[PDB]
């Protein structure tokens, strides 16, 4: 999905 | 769950927000080659996006950020991440009148800024804001309490408990601004007076970040510049047209 | 000048007696809305309230103390944030509902009416509800939209022009003050008094977003030529170029 | 000239 989303749990 | 964000003392929050601050990166200018409408964008979007990377984590260590739910916190920082790129400039911009500091290696004038049609109008407006705070003698406690309420407050009135979560640790920073102004030696009417200027400036911030948005949008809608898939996700969260 | 002798109390009233009048909306006898009729109401109405606007601005302290200059631009920034927090104020005891005027009462399903402007209702409606659970006194709105008239362009104004712009931040102090005063007499703490003048403040700048958002669907609506706009309108547009 | 010149001086 959104990278946004992605980045905020690593 | 009570929350250690609302169990933090003015000091103490002071502490984590000025710990919290992301470093200053550089640009990718090269001085070998002249400055084009595309070469000059791709420099600025290159280190936007550079600069993202480090807001997130930076967001993270927010009081009271991670205690949202993913999809708020998402919002949040699609909603001011241009308005925290922008009073990050404005700030670092300060002692450099006439001149926006966007790295320690690319310091740009408005001339300079003629070089991108229509970014000169949002040069300006980015230029007048750092006066102002030049102005007002902005400390770097107040910025880091400003930039805070961004992330927390442009995108909470586009959403229960979740939105009353934000406001607790709002009024948080907010006794903490005051505290701040307090130990500055301001008298009491001083500080209710700096507080509204400090925050009347976030009402142009927000101008600015709606006027870079759409000049932004303009640019990719005519391939000026190829931005990151994660410039094209923040810009695309604003519709736009 | 004068405004900077007012007291507290003289401000509001000052401010409350500047207040400009409820317009009515020429609407109905002809029954439903289509995306053109609805557009027609809405601009006719804001036509009208800019001229009461105008007359307001010019009794609200210290803004006649500024050039004719300076007047027009502060009023051409922020035309558009005035009227939706007008409306926004009185449309608080109407929840899910926005009152254009008193014989113009519309739901956000009546904003899909017309295209991308649901959109706005909502940040409208939600705007509302925020004013609505702080209780906002009919005092502090009036201090309120008098600091977006005067704040708003600010920043955009070299020459002694430094002398305005330090005279409308002096005023801007004043209403600071009255707001402070307003809730110093209502009761509240030092730490509440604080709180709620930032709470206030941060709202201007969500109202600074939907004025921005307005603009652009004000102008989309303009350029495919399904509304007219009047001549006042289609300036005041004008000035904020796209 | 404009419209807003000539409603603020009435
Ligand atoms: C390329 C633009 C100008 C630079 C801007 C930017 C970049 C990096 C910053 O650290 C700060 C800014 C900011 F200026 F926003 F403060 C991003 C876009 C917004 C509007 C233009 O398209
Ligand atoms: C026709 C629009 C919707 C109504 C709006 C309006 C009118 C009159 C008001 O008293 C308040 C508002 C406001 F909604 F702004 F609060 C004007 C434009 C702005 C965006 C649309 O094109």
């Amino acid at each position: 999905h959104k990278i946004l989303h992605r980045l905020l749990q690593d | 769950k009570n929350s250690l964000a609302l169990s933090l003392t003015a000091d103490q929050m002071v502490s984590a927000l000025l710990d919290a601050e992301p470093p200053i990166l550089y640009s990718e200018y090269d001085p070998t080659r002249p400055f084009s409408e595309a070469s000059m964008m791709g420099l600025l979007t290159n280190l936007a996006d550079r600069e993202l990377v480090h807001m997130i984590n930076w967001a993270k260590r927010v009081p009271g950020f991670v205690d949202l739910t993913l999809h708020d916190q998402v919002h949040l920082l699609e909603c001011a991440w241009l308005e925290i790129l922008m009073i990050g400039l404005v700030w670092r911009s300060m002692e450099h009148p006439g001149k926006l500091l966007f790295a320690p290696n690319l310091l740009l004038d408005r001339n300079q800024g003629k070089c991108v049609e229509g970014m000169v109008e949002i040069f300006d407006m980015l230029l007048a804001t750092s006066s102002r705070f030049r102005m007002m003698n902005l400390q770097g406690e107040e910025f880091v309490c400003l930039k805070s309420i961004i992330l927390l407050n442009s995108g909470v009135y586009t959403f229960l408990e979740e939105k009353d979560h934000i406001h607790r640790v709002l009024d948080k920073i907010t006794d903490t601004l005051i505290h701040l102004m307090a130990k500055a030696g301001l008298t009491l009417q001083q500080q209710h007076q700096r507080l509204a200027q400090l925050l009347l400036i976030l009402s142009h911030i927000r101008h600015m970040s709606n006027k870079g948005m759409e000049h932004l949008y303009s640019m990719k809608c005519k391939n000026v510049v190829p931005l990151s898939d994660l410039l094209l996700e923040m810009l695309d969260a604003h519709r736009l047209h």
